[PDB]
RNA sequence: CCUUACCUGGGUUUGACAUGCACAGGACGCGUCUAGAGAUAGGCGUUCCCUUGUGGCCUGUGUGCAGGUGGUGCAUGGCUG
RNA sequence: GGGGACUCGUGAGAGACUGCCGGGGUCAACUCGGAGGAAGGUGGGGAUGACGUCAAGUCAUCAUGCCCCUUAUGUCCAGGGCUUCACACAUGCUACAAUGGCCGGUACAAAGGGCUGCGAUGCCGCGAGGUUAAGCGAAUCCUUAAAAGCCGGUCUCAGUUCGGAUCGGGGUCUGCAACUCGACCCCGUGAAGUCGGAGUCGCUAGUAAUCGCAGAUCAGCAACGCUGCGGUGAAUACGUUCC
């Protein structure tokens, strides 16, 4: 019944059902400051462009999983967009067009028989 | 061989000096434990449909 | 009210589920009380070996031995259900072995 | 070299697996056995035609399917045959095996089966173009198969710089793994050795 | 490749006060994937900067990039055989980049403090005209008007 | 530096030499022992010891006891040009 | 500041200036350290008499340092090379005894060409 | 160690194994002296089957053979790059 | 407990195919740009290696013709050696420190394995390790704390607090056995070496780089190799004149 987060990672998948109320997002204790010392991640869940002040402002932080590696554990913003068209489609073409409803699930390139996990050639002899 | 065959079947005598074997076709080197093959009769089963649904991947 | 926890050791999605389905519904025909299939988590152990005889290249093959265990369920004891269920099982493929 | 069993990649496709029960750690005491299940089964029976042989390990017996072509070469005097490498097994398999004689209602059809044929015919010191000319036409004449690829290697003729060469009729589209290709083989002995031949048929797709 | 180029994946403004040229500055200052470390460092020399300057380390930077960027190679493809190198004039991003390479390697050079520290003072210098930097700048006008060739 | 439960002795050798040790010492033994340890009970016995050879005759002292047969028992061969 | 060799360093810790000794490293610096309840980061300039007392006697009390405890070395030396096993005759003859192969490397301890 | 095919040296040498023709009748296992080990060597345990003929089968004899990581990819298959 | 809402697991479907708008273009082929949409024009990747070649390779995986041995070129066995070095070459690990070493604290994997076994918990030991032993033949038990990362501190540009190679002593493990010839740990020295000639490989998107993880093999030796997983996470591409 409350708002369904839903949105993709590059490991650790990170949503839970959320509620409105004053925009304190945190978990845990594991607030912005604290879960992403960096405020690259910190910003990028804000979502500057709809933040808990701009719409109806939220606290249910997305339940983490899968531990969460600090970088790509902002990828929850994922699940703000959706949590946002569960709210209304407004900003569905605001945040589409902007660039925030899209996929991201990249991981890597599987380790080749003769190379590396980067795919790290060998210093080959042409002679 | 056929006599040093018998003789890695021979179980005494300090099982460490006893030396798994394929068994199959005889190899000493690139045994794999549970199917006990030298890993080229392996490959050989593993084209006719030998085995328990061990397929290739496709990753 | 669950006694009879199953457990079948397949490697074959198609397999275990098509039969799985029947038998289990033919033990609900019989009178017994039971929970709909659970699907877990598959199992792969994966083998990766050489190509050449002599084996002198870097050449590589990668296998998986892809151990299916889903759809396992549990029933509730209903005896006159449960001599039925000891006398019929599944062929080799899906290792059937219940508590 | 270059080239795979198409097999391995129909194994949960079009494929069964031979080997038809599961195992953790009695699966070597098995498949220890199915490689002298296996070897012994299939030498003495060149008459019978063996195609394939699978296997079901349970109720502590061994059940084998033959896919044969003759089963009375097997089966021999109203079993006594079958029975000499049947109950004798029994101490070995792991008390009791069950034989389970099957007729190939189109020998043609089975690319080991034509391989073999055809690979004694060499064995029999004929013309080889000749021999293929015969296995090929009944082996498309009387199947109703899409395509045919016959391979063979060796000497062909007792040459002392073996060789080898193929005689592709119809489609043999083996990139595409949709397409229902069987594939065997047969290696005969020769005076100088022995000779190969691969066989491939393109006998259709999928259901 | 050759024909048709591909998109590069397109950068934002920093964390603070927004800047894409201080967000490729430490893309380009990455090393070994520690990002939020170098943006650490990079906040620290602006912190740095601000101390020495008392002003906005984001347009020291503007003046100390003006400063070092040149807009001039001297070097383009192969031409023939005694044929040394033919000048040409350079796009505003790769002489951007450039300059901002300069800056990161003399920076990593001058084994004297921190990192944060002596590159507050390549940013200084580099601002005030003095950085090896604007040096370089220097080398890349006299070297050209050399070969005053085909321009390839 | 393993066998922390006292020297290991050839089981064989260890009885002869308990032998020579009750009456005097004896010629040099030859066996085919390059594991056992040397102990201060071998101080006196000169024996000769299988290198992959032949067998090779050493004597004992204290500062052998933390020394094998095998230490005692030289196989390959250095440079001779 | 001064127990038996230099010892003495300017702007450095107390442990590290007891790694100056043929002899002891951090952990036995550590060790006698921590039964005086000295700081590990403690420059010579602030030493006092007591302290070297200190330290001298848990030295004393616990272990060796060089021309003694080399001697004790050059003892165990002489020893390898009186038994004339392969373990001595690696000493004997400059050669790595530590199951190295001289083929390729050891080159510290057969030094370059 | 074995692995190891190499070798020092020691033993065996129709053999470690498969297995044909005759004779022979326990094999085999246990434990133990010897010996470095192999094996030697003593003593135990012992031949079922109807070694009733056949059957089981070691051992021994003789012989078919066994066996060979001996060579021969410039005889060759197979497989691989 | 209770629930099936999500996640998760997982069977089967839809969905992206130039489907589509406008434009271009031999109208066709084909293509520019664009909407929608999660991706737009073989999404990405893998498996897949045409016909054929190099007398490429292998009789030592296997198979096998000829020739050879077959009182021995077979067989059994202790031990040695395959692990040797005045030198050279190749592929690789780490450093040549302050984007740094160290003490202390601290959130976080994924994928695998384990009843011959995993060894939780708890005990002892400076530690490697040793004792006891739950649960687990496993999504639940154990493996399981991931590490890079982050708050703070120390050291403050040195062949030094870098670097831990060599070597002595002292401990742990396997195995009957660790010398030849194993692995690990504590103490002790703290080597060479301060970014690399000539020359050259690598690499286009979660890449490359970089830090960790777990298996196979094995009595033991895999924290440099080989095979899989995962974290962080860049830069350049005017362009095909030349190699």
């Amino acid at each position: 019944r409350p708002i369904q987060t839903v949105g993709r990672r590059k490991e650790a998948v990170v949503r839970v059902r959320l509620v409105p109320g004053t925009g304190k997002f945190d978990l845990n204790g594991r607030s912005l400051e604290d879960y992403f010392p960096n405020k690259v991640h910190q910003q990028l869940i804000k979502a500057p462009l709809v933040t808990v002040d701009r719409v109806e402002s939220f606290d249910i932080f997305a339940h983490l999983g899968g531990g969460g590696p600090s970088g790509q554990a902002g990828a929850l913003r994922l699940g703000i967009a959706r949590a946002l068209i569960l709210v209304s489609p407004e900003d569905r073409p605001a945040l589409k067009k902007a660039g925030f409803l899209t996929r991201d699930p990249r991981a890597t390139e599987r380790k080749k028989y003769g190379l590396k996990k980067a795919r790290k050639a060998p210093q080959y002899s042409k002679r | 061989k056929k006599a040093l065959v018998n003789k890695a079947a021979g179980k005494p005598r300090f099982a460490v000096r006893a030396y798994t074997r394929c068994s199959k076709c005889g190899r000493p080197r690139a045994v794999y434990r549970k199917f006990g093959l030298c890993r080229i009769c392996l490959r050989e089963m593993a084209h006719a449909g030998e085995l328990p649904g061990v397929q290739k991947s496709s990753w | 009210g669950q006694k009879i926890r199953i457990r079948l050791k397949a490697y074959d999605h198609e397999a275990i589920d098509a039969s799985a389905r029947k038998i289990v519904e033919t033990v609900v025909r019989t009178g017994a009380s039971v929970v709909g299939p659970v699907p877990l988590p598959t199992e792969k152990n994966v083998y990766c070996v050489i190509r050449s005889p002599h084996k002198y290249k870097d050449s590589r093959e990668h296998f998986e031995m892809r151990t299916h265990k889903r759809l396992i369920d549990i029933i509730d004891p209903t005896p006159k259900t449960v001599d039925a269920l000891m006398r019929i099982d599944l062929p080799a493929s899906v290792d059937v072995n219940i508590q | 070299g270059q080239k795979i069993n198409p097999h391995g990649f129909r194994l949960g496709i079009t494929t069964d697996w031979k080997s038809r029960w599961y195992a953790d750690k009695q699966y070597a005491e098995y498949v220890k056995e199915d490689v002298a299940i296996r070897r012994l089964l299939s030498s003495g029976l060149e008459r019978a035609g063996i195609a394939d042989v699978e296997i079901e390990r349970t109720r502590d017996r061994v059940r084998v399917d033959i896919h044969t072509a003759r089963p009375g070469i097997v089966i021999g005097r109203r079993g006594t045959e079958a029975d000499r490498i049947r109950a004798d097994l029994e101490k070995l398999t792991g008390k009791q095996v069950q034989l389970n004689i099957l007729e190939v209602k189109n020998p043609e059809s089975q690319a080991q089966l034509v391989a073999q044929g055809v690979a004694e015919q060499l064995s029999n010191r004929v013309a080889f173009r000749r021999a293929m000319r015969k296995a090929i036409q009944s082996a498309m004449r009387q199947p109703n198969v899409k395509g045919i690829r016959v391979q063979c290697s060796g000497r062909l003729g007792g040459a002392e710089m073996s060789r080898s060469e193929f005689y592709r009729e119809g489609r043999v589209p083996l990139h595409t793994l949709r397409a229902d290709i069987d594939y065997g083989l047969y290696e005969a002995k020769t005076t100088f050795g022995r000779i190969g031949v691969k066989v491939w048929i393109y006998k259709g797709d999928i259901v | 490749p050759r024909k048709g180029p591909a998109p590069k994946r397109p950068l934002v403004n920093d964390p603070v006060y927004g800047s894409q040229l201080v967000t490729q500055l430490v893309n380009k200052v990455l090393l070994k994937g520690k990002k939020s470390l170098a943006e650490r460092i990079v906040y620290g020399a602006l912190e740095q900067a601000r101390d020495k300057t008392g002003t906005d380390p984001v347009i020291t930077l503007k003046r100390a990039l003006d400063n070092v960027k040149p807009a001039l190679e001297v070097r383009s493809r192969r031409v023939g055989g005694a044929t040394y190198q033919v000048p040409v004039e350079v796009r505003p991003d790769r002489s951007t980049t450039l300059a901002l390479r300069w800056l990161v390697g003399y920076s990593r050079q001058r084994r004297e403090k921190t990192m944060i520290e002596r590159l507050a003072n390549e940013i200084l210098d580099a601002s005030n005209g003095l950085g090896a930097s604007v040096k370089r700048r220097e080398d890349t006008h006299k070297m050209a008007e050399a070969n005053r060739a085909f321009a390839h | 530096r393993s066998l922390k439960k006292g020297p290991f002795v050839d089981e064989h050798l260890l009885k002869k030499v308990d032998v020579q040790n009750e009456k005097n010492t004896k010629q040099v033994i030859k066996t085919w022992s390059r594991r056992s340890t040397i102990i201060p009970d071998f101080i006196g016995h000169t024996f000769a010891v299988h290198d992959g050879r032949k067998h090779v005759p050493v004597f004992v002292t204290e500062s052998m006891v933390g020394h094998k047969l095998g230490e005692f028992a030289p196989t390959r061969t250095f440079k001779g040009h | 500041a001064r127990l038996v060799g230099v010892d003495l360093p300017r702007d450095k810790r107390m442990e590290v200036a007891l790694t100056y000794i043929f002899g002891i490293g951090r952990t036995r610096s550590n060790e006698i350290l921590a039964a005086t309840g000295i700081d590990r980061d403690l420059r010579t300039r602030d030493l006092t008499e007591e302290q070297l007392i200190h330290l001298r006697d848990y030295i004393e009390a616990n272990l060796k340092v060089e021309g003694d405890l080399r001697r004790e070395v050059q003892a165990d030396i002489r020893r390898k090379i009186e038994i004339g096993c392969y373990q001595g005759l690696r000493h004997r003859r400059g050669m790595p005894v530590r199951g190295q192969r001289t083929k390729t490397n050891a080159r510290t301890r057969k030094g370059p060409k």
